């Protein structure tokens, strides 16, 4: 939970935004997974949000999709993600690490287990893609108690109880994916909810700098990069260095 | 919630916090539709000037020869559609339209609830698209022509391992996108709230229809009322309104495919292990580190990985009790109607026939009063039958 | 005989003289039958509470939209086994037996008659050997092996052109011998009297149901009830009540296959000669020399080279009219019920709605309540329609 | 009819049975066929049996079925019957000749003309398998109106009421096919019935010489010589020889 607080504080006095992307743990390798995520970070990456391999996220993309696929092909399993997770805060011990779970690998081995093991590899947040504020409780509370930042999603047509709720309930971050959506940033801020990143499709630099000016604190870039990995498959060499750039692009554009 | 999500600890609303509003408004409207007695006219005019209800309720002649037992069939198999499924898919379809709709959005297996679904949609005059999974296109050829002749999109999802599994992901996206205009019409009493509640609803005339019916012909209530469990729909629509005469028995038949002790089954109600998964908390076939895993049953239709909320919980509390019968043993119960008694049934209905068959057997001076919930009919089977017997 | 055995000139009982006897019987126990009050409850409960009747009668919704034709539908196709011919089988099943006959013999072509014996049979405990040409038992092989499930013996018959016309000849011969012990229960309501009339009076429900139900729900009766014609049985099923309600109009159609023009169809009331066969003297499909020829219709249900003798009759004294339609009109009309009304009619009884659609389509602003018999349900034909439309 | 009465009369005197063959006409071919019943003749027969070939013959078996689809596909049509049917009698001024026939082929070109051209070409009797007493009005009178024999089968299931009809209405000779058949030529001599032929499966001299012994005037050979034609469909030269034989064993044994 302090990673972020730290990050975003810093950020602060710098005046720039935070840039996040996001990966699948052990795709399209572990060693190669590995090594992807040394180069996101060394390549300017402020945050991870790292997603386990999961059977059926009905959550996601064609492109998260054959993410997972991949893994999965690689004998990549939850307890591999917890050894990988250990081995990343070993090198990396400032940067946040935020993960993206499926409610079924939570609730497996009993919540606060789930979340116990997390305080225990130095994870700072959880974002449960499938339990709406409304079934949040259990996973919250656990989360809070291990001092996990329990991760909201803040969708389109988001209402003002849920705004209000989401404010009361998250921390760390606000995962933003009618309503104008400075009027969000606005409401959000107002009702004092954990700084807003802007999720929804961030794949260039012009989006960054829009969701920075736009009021939002940083942006995540949900699938941009799992494309570059799927592009590059066929060649690692190359699959990195696509990588180095296109995050140094985007984290120039934060600033 | 207007409603109560859960059944004890089963139920509940895990979903993208994106489909909420669409659930939300779900549920509205089917309050509003519950009371709305011009509704239940409507319904009820389809069910039986289209659909045919109240279906029969045949008592057996030639099975029960020797034994005590009396064995009534319930006969869904003579619900056009040749299913059960046909009553819930015409309830789901006027409520679209009470909410303003005018596209469904369905996902199938075998193919049944494509088919029903898109016959409610071309009935209504909707647009319906529905996803499969290419596995289960390749070899639901059939099913596929029915679906396209019925003026339905046909939408090949071969996404993961192409099954019910990812139709239903592909399902739940667009609809995450689409709920505005379009409506998704599951095909069980599973799945998120209100889902299990009003699939319940909109089956239980088979359950209200058995209790008339044998008041009429026995004057007494059965002692068991017996029904195959995929999802559960078949099962609680029986099950439903008997709930509470506590004097008979609920008893819910699982596919046992090759046997429990081999793993390829499909009986996560009594042998697997609760998790969540399709927006709900429920018994389900998962690995020992929680990944979701198939079922497994020689009937295409018994094929869902998980259970109806509902059930699990009667089952907690033991209202009702689950048990398994295998491919072999759902076999022999088919082959043995056909002979005795000139009925081809569904080889997911031959489940609940097979193990009605068991009690009589095993006990054959013990005097009961039997009823099973034929819910289909097997024309659909005859080649899998085939190729099995051809084969041995 | 007790009755008579002859409408205006066609009828008649034109067989060897060694089955006059076993005729001269089965028409005895027929008007004693008819008689018996026990008779008349246990075939109606049986029709009821085995075969689902009273069957619905559905008032189209989309298919009359722009014009001021009101269609319904009698739900012929709900009825177990999932066609009409499940009602005289089961009166003539009962019928054997009210004579101390256990064991039936039947003949077949396209399958259904086969499996609707078969299915009588079973339920009633009675022994019973199909008759099949063999060039029909290759390509029904699905019927073929719903017969067997049900424990009725199929004895291919290659004799000539292996075919139903083939297959009545030892049916007839099988039965010349066996009369006392086994019964024949002839498919359609054609061939030597008793049957036309005995059909005709197991079949009348359909007709006396449309009329009640009518009466219910449009106040008035129809202006015109239609019916396919293959041999006979459905149609007079329905026409029967309506006969003495000479506002009533009755449209018989037969296949016209590829077009009377080309001498390929199967319509011998209109287009064929009287001649003598099959025990009556009917019109039939015939070469200039007198030689028995073969029907032609893309559906093998239509198949019957001849006409029941009390059609030819009502035609002749122009009670009831008689026409025909196409292959490529009844495709069309199949495909516009599924889309439409999402019901998978027989291609059969797809020949009468095409003529039901043609009487809308022409005169669009004219008012007329009609009232087509869907006498099946086409899941027998999704394979047909399928490698005829690719094909295209 | 004259020539049944001739022949039943000059069998008396020689107290002898008669010897009937069935025949299928033109099986296995037209001149074939022609070149059999010379031999039939030569070889002892009293009389001729003549079948038609049609297309729905309920009322026969195997043999005889075979019989026609050979005709058939030997190109025979009743217009060639009739032509073979002149030809023949041209040849055998006294032999009797009955036809077996179906009652569509006597009814398609109206009933009457079809017993007028029997007269014309010299057929003395007609049997028309698929008319039962209840229904031969038609078929009789104009039968008697050509001078034509109608003959009639007296089944084994034959009772008191029919027996009376058969003696009434036939001409020529009664067709015999529970009841001690003893009774049965009794019955009939007592009704003052046309001399009964006995049909049932007579192929062995054994079956002949018991006929008349039982009573009967003599006995038809209903598919026995069918079989023979069928046997050596395959050597013509043998298909005669083994013809000759087997009349001329029949024969002999009605003596
Ligand atoms: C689909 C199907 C089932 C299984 O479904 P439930 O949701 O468990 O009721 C059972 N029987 C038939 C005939 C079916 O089509
Ligand atoms: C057999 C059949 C027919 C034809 O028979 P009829 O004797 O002319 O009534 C028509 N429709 C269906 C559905 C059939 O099975
Ligand atoms: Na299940
Ligand atoms: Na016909």
């Amino acid at each position: 939970m302090e990673r972020y607080e730290n990050l975003f504080a810093q950020l602060n006095d710098r005046r720039e935004g935070a840039f996040v992307p996001f990966v699948t743990l052990g795709d399209p390798g572990i060693e190669q997974s590995l090594k992807i995520i040394d180069t996101l970070i060394d390549a300017g990456a402020d945050a991870l949000e790292l997603g386990v391999p999961f059977s059926d996220p009905l959550a996601d993309g064609p492109t998260i999709q054959n993410a997972n696929l991949r893994a999965f092909a690689a004998g990549v399993t939850p307890a591999q993600c917890f050894e990988m997770l250990a081995l990343i805060r070993e090198k990396h011990p400032t940067i946040p690490i935020g993960l993206l779970m499926y409610a079924n690998l939570v609730f497996n081995n009993g919540i606060d287990a789930f979340y116990a093991r997390c305080e225990q590899v130095g994870v700072d947040s959880v974002l449960v893609a499938d339990v709406p504020v409304e079934e949040s409780a259990p996973f919250r509370q656990a989360a809070l108690r291990h001092n996990i930042a329990p991760i909201f999603i803040c969708p389109p047509n988001a209402d003002d109880d849920l705004l209000r709720q989401v404010a009361s309930y998250g921390r760390g971050y606000t995962y933003l994916l009618a309503l104008p959506l400075h009027h969000l940033i606005e409401k959000l801020k107002e009702y004092h909810a954990a700084p807003a990143l802007q999720g929804f499709g961030i794949s260039s630099p012009e989006q960054v700098s829009a969701a920075v000016r736009a009021g939002a604190a940083g942006a995540i870039s949900g699938s941009a990069i799992v494309k570059i990995i799927e592009k590059n498959l066929a060649s690692p060499k190359q699959m990195l260095a696509e990588l180095r750039s296109f995050v140094s692009a985007m984290k120039a554009a934060s600033r | 919630t207007l409603l109560n999500p859960y059944f004890g600890e089963f139920g509940g609303m895990y979903v993208p916090q994106i489909l909420m509003p669409a659930l939300n408004q779900l549920e509205e409207a089917f309050v509003r539709a519950q009371k709305d007695p011009e509704f239940q006219a409507q319904f009820a005019d389809l069910l039986k000037n289209y659909a045919g209800r109240p279906t029969a309720l045949t008592k057996c002649q030639n099975i029960t020869a020797g034994t005590r037992t009396t064995l009534y069939l319930k006969r869904e198999d003579l619900l056009h559609g040749g299913a059960h499924k046909t009553n819930q898919v015409l309830g789901q379809a006027l409520l679209a339209k009470r909410m303003g709709k005018s596209e469904i959005i369905a996902e199938t297996g075998a193919g049944q609830h494509g088919v029903a679904s898109a016959l409610a949609s071309a009935l209504l005059g909707l647009k319906c698209r529905i996803y499969m999974g290419a596995k289960d296109v390749e070899r639901q050829s059939p099913n596929v022509f029915r679906m396209r002749l019925m003026g339905a999109e046909v939408i090949p999802v071969h996404s993961g391992s192409a099954t019910l599994k990812d139709a239903c992901n592909e399902a739940l996206r667009d609809w995450s996108g689409s709920y505005e205009t379009a409506h998704y019409m599951l095909g069980t009493a599973a799945g998120p709230h209100p889902y299990p509640t009003i699939v319940r609803e909109f089956q239980r005339m088979i359950g209200e229809e058995t209790k008339a019916q044998i008041l009429d012909k026995e004057g007494r209530l059965p002692d068991a009322v017996i029904a195959c469990v995929g999802g559960g729909s078949n099962a609680i629509g029986m099950f439903a309104d008997f709930i509470n005469d506590t004097s008979v028995g609920l008893i819910g038949v699982e596919p046992g495919g090759h046997g429990i002790e081999t793993g390829e089954h499909g009986a996560p109600l009594k042998h697997g292990r609760v998790g969540i998964y399709f927006g709900m908390k429920a018994p389900m076939m998962q690995t020992a580190d929680g990944q979701i895993e198939e079922s497994y049953s020689i009937s295409a239709g018994l094929d869902f990985p998980s259970v109806g909320p509902q059930h699990a919980y009667l089952n907690s509390i033991g209202r009702a009790d689950y048990v398994s019968i295998t491919d072999d043993e759902a076999l022999e119960a088919f082959k043995t109607l056909c002979r005795h008694e000139g009925i081809i049934p569904a080889l997911e209905s031959s489940h609940a026939l097979a193990h009605a068959l068991k009690m009589m057997r095993e006990q054959p001076e013990k005097e009961q009063l039997l009823v099973v919930n034929l819910s289909g009919r097997g024309d659909k089977d005859i080649f899998t039958v085939h190729d099995i017997l051809k084969a041995r």
